[PDB]
């Protein structure tokens, strides 16, 4: 089986890209949160869902083993997958999107900073050898998916270090948590 | 009455590709100094280097001092892996460089950002 993880900062487009990719690849889409709820790992309290990661990794290993799956979630790179795809975007884009979602100023700020410092990418590289980083900036989901499939078909198992958001730092200052 | 001094905030970002030192005033509205590894070194491969972090911190601290900042509180963003949590020597090296440049060091807080919403981990 082939298990592909799609991760990155909230708002970056994980779900969009995962659905389109799973359809185009002929794989099956699995949202990690819902899967966590089904196996009884996840408990949903008003309205967030708390899970224990080792359990979720256990179940993912058990059930999906064995399958062709595009796994969607910001925890997906912590799962025992074959390949990790880390989506990146200009942190201002993250800020605007999370702003449209109705997140708090502090939460928006933390996730924008999270994209600024490459948090997810660093986690992924720590967890897996096979990690493909993709910049979503100024791209359609179509272009992004064809880029990913193209790299897999090359095949390239590892590409990292393709964005440095420090260069755009000033542009994202309005979203950051700088307040005394 | 013996009292003096003007204090800032040094926001320190340690990423995969770089380091940023952004010094503001205590309110955080005004930018005193802004420096990154990419501004002080020639080669891309040296941008993540702790030496570059130290040099950038040196420039930032100098600029801040000339503008009247006596000391800074530090707010550090230093992501590390989920398996091994290794923030790297960079942020600390930057802080030391700030001190050596003549800045006083205040409170040091680790504000390292945790991306969230979706499933919630413990
Ligand atoms: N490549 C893209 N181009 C334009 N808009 C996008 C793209 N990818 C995602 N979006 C938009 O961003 C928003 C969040 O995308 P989503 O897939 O929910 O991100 P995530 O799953 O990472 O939280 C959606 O409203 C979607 O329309
Ligand atoms: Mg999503
Ligand atoms: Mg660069």
């Amino acid at each position: 089986g082939m298990l592909i993880a799609i991760t990155g900062t909230p708002g970056v487009g994980k779900t969009t890209i995962a659905k389109l990719l799973a359809e185009k690849l002929g794989y099956e889409y699995v949202n990690l949160r819902d899967f966590a709820l089904e196996k009884g790992c996840g408990r949903e309290v008003d309205g967030e869902v708390e899970v224990e990661i080792d359990e979720l990794a256990y179940f993912v290993e058990k059930e999906l083993k064995d399958r062709n799956v595009v796994l969607d979630g910001h925890l997906s790179h912590l799962m025992p997958v074959d390949l990790v795809v880390v989506l990146r975007a200009h942190p201002r884009i993250i800020g605007e999107r999370l702003r449209e979602r109705g997140y708090s100023k502090e939460k928006i700020g933390e996730n924008v900073e999270a994209e600024l410092v490459d948090a997810i990418l660093i986690e992924a590289i720590d967890e897996h050898e096979n990690v493909i980083e993709v910049d979503t900036t100024n791209k359609t989901p179509e272009e992004i998916v064809e880029e990913i499939i193209g790299l897999i078909k090359s095949g390239v198992k590892r590409r990292v270090g393709i964005v440095d958001w420090s260069e755009v730092y000033d542009e994202i200052i309005p979203y950051l948590r700088l307040g005394g | 009455i013996k009292k003096k001094e003007k204090w800032g905030i040094a926001h320190i970002y340690s990423s995969y590709n770089n380091t940023i030192i952004h010094i503001t005033d205590i309110t955080g509205a005004e930018t005193i100094s802004r420096w990154s590894g990419g501004m002080v070194v020639k080669a891309d491969r040296d941008e993540p280097s702790p030496y570059a972090a130290m040099l950038a911190a040196r420039r930032a601290a100098e600029e801040a001092l000339e503008k009247g900042i006596v000391g800074v509180h530090i707010r550090v963003r230093a992501p590390g892996g989920s398996k091994s949590k290794t923030p790297g020597p960079g942020a600390q090296a930057a802080i030391r460089a700030l001190a050596r440049a003549g800045l006083k060091i205040g409170r040091v807080e680790d504000v390292t950002p945790i991306p969230h919403d979706g499933t919630r981990p413990k």
